[PDB]
């Protein structure tokens, strides 16, 4: 078995971002970092849209992103520094649109280590140093310089080294232009390590350390340490210089405070907190993120607690010396991982989960009767402010993000034919059910069905420097209807055509001179009332044409090839030559000719001959063949289009061909994507050319930027459609439907997948499918969580006790407490207390959103598990049995018991009604449906359960599996076990002995997260940390059993390892598209979707073989990683071919692209056809 | 007295005499000279600016390791000079 | 020397053990670099986080905590 | 120091200042006779030199061999 891995999804999780000015002009970019994927942002200061410009995969874990300049420049660099012993200097080309490796300096061995810096990434703020280091002793500094040519040189490293010392969080000072300095928050555990008391654990204290880098001695030494007064996280670098003082902000625990070294006394704030919370009050308060927007008037910052709250910090400050912190209360948002403040007036907040948000500052300044919070106020006692909707901020954008997904069902609940996908993502009360589709999502633009028989209709402005459109023509069988936009579109009398007969031709001639084609002639219609008219030569009728703004060319009966010109006087003059041949056209297309030339010289010609045939029409050498080349069938249409030229051929069937513009056939593509004619047709996309091609479903094909797209959209079949401009959307398309008359837009920028949402209370862990009704059963569960009945009694509580504060008794703060709850989506839920939870299941229709039913319960209850099935001793009766643990402690772990809920799911599916509920001595993590029976894992135990009247009865039980049952799956003879920390183990169940016998295990420690069965002797497995592995049974062996290894007699080989870098949570085998071929997709905790498929012949892998072999020398990863070693993690990789690596051939530069092709036998458009063609077998 | 420097590598390069040209400096390989070696800054000062990493002649080539003691991150430890004591 | 010289650099780096290393400094060793690799690595602090209902940025902080005294404080 | 433009450029030969050397002189003066009173120094440490305080990898290999 050798599998080639596809991504299909990348992942759309933000761990760091950092904004700059990285293409060297004005604009702002923002860099952010997935997991594993480096990207680049322009958030548009016209419209507020964030477009990607660049997405690289760097095939290793980026951990630290700085940016920096150097003085007199004009461009920012980005230094990364990753899980490889590696330091990356990195610059943007705008040019190229890719990112150039400036500087590689190696200092240590690969993986995140202890001891290897690579954590921890600071940068001197005139960009002299930076300095790189770990979590323990070793911290390196470099030195950045410039030569004539202003290009970038580095230095050898300067050492820092400290034994016993942790560090939390580094950052340079701002100095004027005096000897860089690093600050550090350090704490040593020498001490702690020698006391067996336990006492020089505790009164050990953080210190504040500074790093001074002496250029004129080379040498990095330090100057200052102070102890600090309690733990703090994070630190903030101060803007000094001419500019501010220069020293640091500590934030801590529930406070924050300003350092210096000389004379500088210390300054303390404490953060304020919400009046009335509802939060456990022994929990503290902490910053997660900040933000610095330094101005040539002012500075501030912006920070945000783990509440969701950005407070606005000012320093009040004299000639050298601070004086005051003060802090007021800025906005909430959802918590960040990384806020971006950027010039123009805009924040970007990347969110640790769910979607990520731009917003527009729209209040500059502070004119408002809020209080502000100061260090001077006096305290004994917190200060305490009300938080409110959005007041400085408005939301200008949204980007979607899919991380963290959970759970995943691949299936066609709907009734289409392709399958969807249900997604179970999020957490906490943004969490939510997602539906994804594959294709194009179409707007709703304008409709108004007509009675008649439409057949074409075109979208002709009046004026060429006309953004506005003249007319647009919808012929019947009959006659035809021209209307014009006036904003009520309707009736129009004053266009020119009024054409008695159809019109299979329209076109803007001159500037305002109009080409009207029909089945009697052509009427070319000036700007003022005239027309000229050439009709029919007795019966001879034209039903096709090939228009363009400099020439015309008709097809009458019997091939005659008639074309006309236009020339600079700009009236008609046709051609002397009329060259006939054996059939009449049933296809053509004259390409767009551009301001640079004349006119246009390629003219593909289909027949009924089944023949292309290229013609010239340049004076030259017009109207004579080129090269004809035959048709598999029947074509309808065919056009040459850009976005380098190309035609595309359209079939009669639902298959598609292309061939690229030149004298001969270059490249070739065909994709099954019908049994109905396709028509193709012209249409703008991205404000360039595109192909709108129609069968059955209607498909739209374009490259980008060599990214080929074929994609279907959300609609069905249509007759004829183009381009659309109007005041009212100046950029869509008007199609035609049975019975019909409709416009339509497409406004999504490249996206696989279009996805619906729907709201959930807490994280869901597990769905199941009713198999009638196709309803969905989840159950959602969050620790730190109150119930509904909890949060209602606990503010009552709240309320009840502030009224008898003991203090006219006479204003009651208590009723308007009481009235409204600030909504959890926006302002967070009260996470209050360690051992407590919350649960709840829900019963929802996939199709709408709506909730049909809901069952709350109790406040400590927290679910696991779900399974729906019939019992045998039952009839058809459906059941619902949910395992719940009750009073479960996780650090360090402790669990009172465990339940299992019955409930009998009726009304078709549409209701739950409580049965029974039977206590277990543990917790309940899986539950699975098995011969008229249920299997249920009651922490380390396997057992066989029946229903009962009164409860569920324990029929069979096995007592020998390792740790702690995680998941439970079964093929018809034999049960599957996933322990914690082992991998898998076999069962058998003896129908007739009634036992549970083990007969085989694995010689693996695996951390499975989640299992599929593949056959019946194979099993695909993941991991916690990041992995994927195929497991089978050997041919001997034998399922009827009545150590060596101090396990199991009988031993499964390992057929498959592979390193994804994110953790895998759900593996399902499916076939995605209708007539491919199965794949095994899995889904990541990050927003990433991706398939597993097999080789089917030997060639075809020892060529993607050969392929990753010299893409992994000649294209290495970017930020310093070896390939080869980074899918080899934890186990050495194992039959498996990484194809993203395999298509960033696509990318590189035709020299590397001759290179590489060259040895393999072959030139790079067959290499990327053959890359394409195993994409499309398989996915999309 | 073999012994590696093993100190933080900088930005020189290593060199190999016109009698060690093809060899590895760690394993004395000669097959798949894979990465360019480097050297500390004390190993790479006044007299000391251009010579074999091996032996101390005048260098004329560079050093390389070899792909085996690539693939086994043998070029992650320091300085590979040998200094005898 | 180059064997004695391994012998000396093996010790210097932290983590290694000997014929007298005991239970405790092995399973604080184990402990200490579990911590750093949870920190490093991007989606475990993501399940964790998901796990136990907690901002990212709290769990950091509470495994740099638990980083100083892991297994509890020595013998005797 | 060596440029055949330099030794071409060397061949053709044939009140607020005194001000601030007088300031310069009695604070130099001052912090000398401090010096040599040695009376009033805390010696207040500047910076510590990690390197030039701490045993090099090389000296402590050394020192083991030393030792056994
Ligand atoms: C155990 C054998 C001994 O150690 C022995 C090599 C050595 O003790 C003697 C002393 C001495 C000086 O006479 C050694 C001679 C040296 C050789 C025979 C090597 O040849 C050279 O140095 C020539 C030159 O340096 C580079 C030639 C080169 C690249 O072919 C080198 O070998 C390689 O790198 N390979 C091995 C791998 N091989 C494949 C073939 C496909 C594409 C190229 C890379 C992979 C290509 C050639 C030399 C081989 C002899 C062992
Ligand atoms: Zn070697
Ligand atoms: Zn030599
Ligand atoms: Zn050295």
């Amino acid at each position: 078995m050798f599998l080639y891995n596809l991504t299909l999804q990348r992942a759309t999780g933000i761990s760091f971002a950092i904004h700059g000015n990285f293409s060297g002009t004005k604009q702002q970019e923002i860099v952010v970092s997935r997991g594993k994927i480096l990207e680049l942002l322009r958030p548009d200061p016209n419209t507020g849209k964030v477009h990607t410009l660049l997405t690289v995969e760097v095939f290793g874990v980026i951990r630290s992103l700085m940016a920096f300049r150097l003085t007199g420049g004009t461009k920012d660099y980005i230094v990364v520094g990753s899980d490889s012993g590696r330091i990356v200097i990195l610059e943007y080309q705008p040019s190229k649109n890719m990112f150039e490796k400036i500087h590689q300096e190696t200092f240590g061995k690969s993986g995140c280590r202890r001891i290897v810096p690579g954590q921890f990434l600071a940068v001197d703020p005139k960009g002299r140093a930076v300095m790189i280091s770990a979590i323990e002793k070793q911290k390196l500094v470099y030195i950045l310089n410039r030569d004539a040519a202003a290009r970038l040189t580095i230095s050898s490293p300067l050492e820092a080294h400290k034994a016993n010392t942790l560090v939390y969080h580094v950052v340079g000072v701002d100095v004027g232009f005096e000897n860089p300095m690093f600050a550090c928050l350090e704490m040593d555990y020498e001490e702690a390590d020698n006391d067996p008391t336990g006492e020089a654990a505790a009164n050990t204290q953080q210190t504040l350390t500074f790093y001074e880098l002496d250029l004129g001695l080379n040498h990095v030494v330090r100057k200052y340490s102070e102890p600090l007064e309690e733990h703090g996280n994070f630190l903030i670098t101060v803007p000094g210089g001419s500019d501010g003082p220069s020293g640091v902000l500590i934030c801590s625990e529930n406070y924050i405070t300003y350092k210096n070294f000389g004379d500088q006394p210390d300054i303390r704030c404490p953060i304020p907190r919400r009046r009335n919370d509802l939060d456990d009050p022994e929990r503290g308060m902490i910053f997660v993120c900040s933000a610095t927007h330094k101005t040539k008037s002012m500075f501030f910052f912006l920070a945000q607690t783990e509440q969701g709250d950005i407070f606005k910090i000012t320093l009040e400050t004299d000639e050298d010396m601070v004086t005051e912190i003060r802090l007021k209360y800025f906005d909430t948002v959802p918590v960040a991982a990384a806020m971006c403040v950027l010039k123009t007036g805009f924040l970007f907040v990347a969110s640790e989960f769910g979607n990520h948000y731009l917003y527009q500052i729209a209040h500059l300044g502070d004119d408002d009767e809020e209080p502000e919070f100061s260090s001077a106020m006096p305290l004994e006692d917190t200060f305490f402010f009300q938080p409110r909707p959005l007041k400085n901020l408005v939301l200008v954008d949204e980007l979607d993000s899919l991380s963290p997904i959970l759970f995943c069902q691949i299936a066609d609940l709907a009734n289409e034919d392709t399958p969807q996908l249900y997604v179970a993502c999020g957490r906490g009360p943004r969490s939510s059910l997602r539906v994804l589709r594959h294709g194009l999502e179409v707007s709703e633009m304008a409709v108004s069905e007509l009675p008649g028989n439409p057949n074409a209709v075109w979208t002709v402005r009046r004026h060429i420097e006309d953004e506005f459109d003249a007319y647009i023509i919808v012929s019947f069988v009959n006659a035809t209807l021209v209307l014009s936009i006036g904003e009520t579109v309707e009736e129009v009398t004053d266009s020119g055509f009024l054409g008695t007969t159809p019109t299979l031709s329209c076109s803007l001639l001159g500037d305002d001179a109009l080409v009207q084609v029909y089945p009697d002639g052509i009427r070319h219609i000036r700007a003022d009332k005239r027309v000229n008219e050439w009709k029919t030569p007795g019966k001879k009728t034209i039903v096709k044409c090939a228009v363009n703004q400099r020439q015309v060319v008709i097809a009458l009966t019997g091939g005659e090839l008639v074309y006309f010109e236009m020339d600079p006087s700009g009236q008609l003059n046709e051609y002397t030559e009329r060259k006939e041949m054996s059939a009449d056209v049933v296809c053509m297309s004259l390409a767009n000719v551009p301001p640079g030339e004349q006119r246009s010289r390629f003219l593909a010609v289909g027949l009924v001959d089944n023949t292309v045939r290229i013609i010239s029409l340049d004076p030259s050498d017009c109207l004579q063949p080129l090269s004809m080349q035959a048709l598999p069938a029947q074509p309808e249409s065919l056009c040459i289009v850009e976005m380098f030229l190309y035609l595309n051929i359209g079939l009669q069937n639902g298959v598609l061909l292309r061939t690229v513009l030149d004298p001969v056939t270059g490249d070739l593509s065909d994709t099954r994507t019908g049994s109905r004619p396709v028509k193709l047709f012209r249409v703008r996309m991205q404000g360039q050319e595109a192909v709108l091609a129609m069968s059955s479903r209607s498909w739209l094909s374009y490259s980008y930027q060599s990214r080929f797209h074929l994609t279907p959209l959300s609609y069905e079949t249509l007759e004829f459609a183009s381009g659309f401009a109007s005041e009212q959307c100046p950029e869509g398309i008007v199609a035609i439907s049975t019975n019909t008359l409709r416009i339509l837009a497409l406004e999504k920028l490249g996206a696989v997948f279009n996805q619906v949402a729907f709201p959930l209370q807490y994280t869901p862990r597990k769905f199941v499918i009713h198999p009638e009704s196709n309803n969905l059963i989840i159950i959602e569960t969050d620790h730190n969580a109150y119930t509904e009945a909890t949060k209602a009694q606990r503010k009552q509580q709240m309320a009840e006790e502030m009224v008898e504060a003991a203090g006219e008794l006479a204003a009651e703060m208590a009723a308007a407490f009481l009235n409204e709850n600030l909504p959890e989506s926006i302002f967070g839920a009260p996470k209050a207390g360690n051992g407590q939870w919350a649960s709840v299941i829900r019963v929802m229709n996939p199709i709408q959103g709506n909730t049909l039913d809901l069952v709350q319960l109790e406040q400590n209850e927290a679910a696991f598990s779900v399974a729906v099935c019939r019992f045998s001793n039952t009839g058809e009766d459906w059941y619902v049995l949910v395992g719940v643990a009750k009073d479960l402690i996780l650090n360090p772990r402790s669990v009172a018991g465990g339940f299992v809920y019955t409930y009998k799911l009726v009304n078709n599916g549409e209701k739950l009604e409580f049965l029974h509920k039977t206590p277990v001595e543990e917790v309940p993590a899986a539950i699975a449906p098995f011969q008229g029976r249920v299997l249920i894992g009651v922490g380390k135990l396997l057992r066989v359960y029946d229903l009962g009247k009164k409860k569920l009865l324990r029929k069979c039980e096995n007592k020998h599996i390792a740790n702690y049952i995680s998941g439970i799956q079964t093929i018809g003879h034999r049960v599957i076990v996933s322990d914690v920390q082992e991998s898998f183990i076999w069962v058998r169940y003896k129908r007739n002995e009634n036992q549970l016998i083990i007969f085989a295990d694995d010689t693996y420690p695996r951390w499975v997260t989640t299992a599929s069965l593949l056959d019946y002797d194979t099993v695909a497995g993941a991991d916690k940390f990041g992995n994927i592995c195929v497991v089978r049974l050997p041919p001997n062996t034998n399922d009827e059993v009545d150590g060596l290894l101090n396990g199991a007699s009988q031993k499964a080989e390992v057929i498959m390892n592979y390193h994804v870098g994110e953790t895998v949570l759900s593996l399902q085998k499916t076939t995605l598209i209708p007539g491919g071929s199965e794949s095994l997709v899995y889904t990541t905790l990050s927003g990433g979707i991706g398939i597993l498929v097999p080789f089917t012949s030997h060639e075809d892998h020892d060529f993607f073989q050969h392929v990753e072999m010299h893409l992994r020398s000649e294209h290495p990863p970017l930020c310093g990683r070896d390939h080869l070693s980074f899918r080899s993690y934890y186990f050495p990789v194992k039959n498996v071919i990484d194809g993203d690596l395999c298509e960033q051939f696509n990318s590189m530069e035709p020299n590397k692209q001759k290179n590489v092709s060259e040895e393999l036998d072959r030139t790079p458009p067959e290499v990327s056809k053959k890359l394409e063609d195993i994409r499309t077998r398989y996915a999309f | 007295d073999l012994i590696f420097c093993r100190k933080q590598a900088g930005v020189a390069i290593g060199r190999l005499c016109e009698k060690c040209d093809g060899k590895c400096v760690i394993c004395d390989s000669y097959v798949r000279p894979c990465t360019l070696v480097r050297i500390c800054d004390e190993c790479n000062y006044g007299s000391y600016q251009g010579r074999c990493v091996i032996c101390g002649g005048p260098g004329v080539s560079d050093a390389y390791y070899c792909k085996e003691c690539t693939i086994q991150e043998k070029d992650r430890d320091g300085c590979p000079k040998i200094v005898n004591l | 020397t180059i064997h004695s010289q391994l012998e000396h650099l093996q010790s210097k780096y932290i983590g290694t053990g000997h014929a007298d290393t005991t239970k405790w400094e092995w399973l604080v060793n184990q402990h200490r670099d579990s911590y750093c690799s949870y920190m490093g690595h991007f989606d475990l602090l993501n399940y964790f986080a998901i796990a136990e209902n907690e901002s990212k940025a709290r769990v950091r902080f509470n495994l740099m905590e638990k980083m100083l005294q892991p297994c509890g404080p020595p013998a005797d | 120091n060596f440029d055949e433009e330099n030794a071409y450029f060397e061949d053709e030969e044939e009140d607020p200042l005194e001000a601030f050397m007088a300031e310069v002189e009695d604070q130099a003066a001052r912090d000398m006779k401090r010096l040599e009173e040695k009376d009033k120094e805390r010696k207040n440490v500047k910076g510590i030199r990690d390197d030039i305080e701490e045993e090099d990898d090389q000296e402590a290999y050394f020192r083991y061999m030393a030792e056994n």
